[PDB]
């Protein structure tokens, strides 16, 4: 058994003591940290103290039973034991408690505020450690079961599963949905939008009117190129056709290629371009168009929608994949996918939202697509989430490890070398406890704020003390 | 009575 002196429980155990201490008294005393994620971050520093304080409690026990020399030990173990298991299914659920926050909050930003008041946040943490501390008694006291060992494992691969798919999308796939600021900006265009929308209508020789535009690739079943295509061909006959300007752009397919200009022809007010245009004309392009369609079939990311959103343009898209957590009500207008008849009732009606000022509308969709940004404070709370995630699966991995040889290999003599280490994991569980305060502060300047008006007051609350 | 538990 790896040996480290009764001195690092009990010290390490004390560092967490004041440093979870000074993030609930900090996240309490702030009026502007008293938020559903710093609730629950309030939450996960309970559990990380109980942890450390009951491992140094647990020691100090220790070294006393045997030293003054039954039947006693047994109780005080199973108490001990139970503090650590409760606190360490509240530990799982605090972050994924997080974690659903971070999920609501980025997309469904403000019906998310509605529910999660200051009264049901309070009510869910107590139900959390109501069932962690239930599950916990039960759980120690069935410790050699199989069952009980079979589930503990379960839940750090599930929080494990979730830590990958969190680096997958942050950071893997960063720069496949992240809405790029530096460009998508409306600083790059000059003048009001009716004025750069008549010189665009003016470039191709078109009266003012209401202007539609689809961008994208000339496909029979993917982009759906081919839904606007007949959505255009249901609207020629109707007499609101005439307040109607559409811009087509992109190359598929010759079938679907001719037609577009076989519509462009019979028209007149069809623009079609079979070009792929510079990312600097698009830009120009959705500062100056009233409404961008993307009839897609399928479209894992909404950052289509995210870039003409960013220049005021108004989207038409299917409720697809991404396309439907982006768009709301306020910000654009939803229609099923493969549908041509119900996106040519959405072009008029849009054609209707147009007879009002969209200025609001289009402040709504700048203001929409702005929140999805990397150096967001949205995005920047799921990297938060992202860190506290790995931490706490590398800090509980060897211990789940030894949980997996304990059922799988006790008998093995290397899954023996390897359990005998696990005084080293009991420490690196008790450093979780330590970073987790070290990651809120690095990680929330408000935090840092409050922080300094205690190491102030810790620094003012000791000259009074001694006079 | 060892520290955590899964010990013997
Ligand atoms: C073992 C039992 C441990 C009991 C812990 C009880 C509560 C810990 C979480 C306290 C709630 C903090 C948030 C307070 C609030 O939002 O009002
Ligand atoms: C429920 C738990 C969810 C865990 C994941 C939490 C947040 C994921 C954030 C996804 C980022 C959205 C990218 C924007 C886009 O799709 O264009
Ligand atoms: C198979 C389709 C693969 C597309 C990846 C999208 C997954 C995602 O949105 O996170
Ligand atoms: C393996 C764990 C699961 C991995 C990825 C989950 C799928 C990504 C989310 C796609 C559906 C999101 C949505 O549009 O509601
Ligand atoms: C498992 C967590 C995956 C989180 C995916 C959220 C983003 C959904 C999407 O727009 O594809
Ligand atoms: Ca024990």
């Amino acid at each position: 058994q790896l040996f480290v002196s009764p001195v690092v429980f009990v010290t390490l155990g004390v560092i967490s003591l004041l440093e979870n201490i000074l993030v609930i008294v900090a996240i309490a005393k702030n009026k502007n940290l008293h938020s559903p994620m710093y609730f629950f971050i309030c939450s996960l520093a309970v559990a990380d103290m109980l942890v450390s304080v009951s491992l140094g409690f647990e020691t100090i026990v220790i070294t006393l039973l045997n030293s003054t020399d039954q039947s006693f030990t047994v109780n005080i173990d199973n108490v001990i034991d139970s503090v650590i298991c409760a606190s360490l299914l509240a530990s799982i659920c605090s972050l994924l408690s997080i974690a659903v926050d971070r999920y609501f909050t980025i997309f469904y930003a403000l019906q998310y505020h509605n529910i999660m008041t200051v009264k049901r946040v309070g009510i869910i943490i107590s139900c959390i450690w109501a069932a962690c501390t239930v599950s916990g008694i039960l759980f120690i006291i069935y410790s050699d079961s199989s069952a009980v060992i079979i589930c503990l494992i379960t839940m750090f691969f599930t929080m494990l599963a979730l830590m990958a798919s969190l680096y997958v999308h942050m950071f893997l796939m960063a720069r496949l949905h992240g809405i790029d600021c530096s460009f998508w900006n409306e600083s790059y265009l000059t003048g009001s939008r009716d004025e750069r929308k008549k010189s665009l209508l003016s470039k191709f020789g078109m009266d003012e009117g209401v202007t539609f535009m689809f961008i994208g690739r000339f496909d029979r079943g993917q982009k759906g190129v081919d839904v606007l295509l007949k959505a255009i061909e249901i609207l020629s006959s109707k007499k609101e056709f005439q307040e109607m300007r559409f811009i087509i752009i992109g190359k598929g397919d010759p079938e679907l290629e001719g037609w577009a200009r076989s519509l462009e022809e019979k028209h007149g007010n069809v623009k079609v371009i079979t070009e792929m245009l510079s990312r600097e004309f698009v830009r120009e392009l959705y500062g100056s168009v009233d409404f961008v369609i993307i009839p897609s079939y399928f479209e894992p990311f909404g950052l289509v929608a995210l870039e003409a959103m960013c220049l005021g343009a108004i989207p038409i898209a299917s409720a697809v994949g991404g396309l439907r957590d982006i768009i709301t009500n306020e910000t654009g207008i939803l229609v099923k996918a493969g549908d041509p008849g119900e996106l040519a009732n959405a072009i008029l009606k849009a054609l209707e939202l147009s007879r009002s000022d969209l200025s609001k509308f289009r402040e709504n969709c700048k203001k929409r697509a702005m929140s999805f940004s990397r150096q967001g404070a949205n995005m920047k709370g799921a990297i938060t989430l992202t860190i506290l995630i790995g931490v706490f699966v590398v800090c509980w991995a060897p211990f789940f490890l030894h949980l997996i040889f304990y059922i799988s290999c006790p008998q093995n003599p290397y899954c023996v070398c390897f359990m005998s280490h696990f005084n080293l994991y009991l420490i690196l569980i008790m450093c979780n406890s330590i970073i987790n305060p070290l990651i809120y502060a690095l990680r929330s300047q408000e935090l840092r704020k409050t922080f300094k008006e205690i190491i102030c007051c810790y620094e003012f609350l000791e000259v009074l003390f001694q006079g | 009575l060892d520290p955590x538990r899964w010990r013997k």
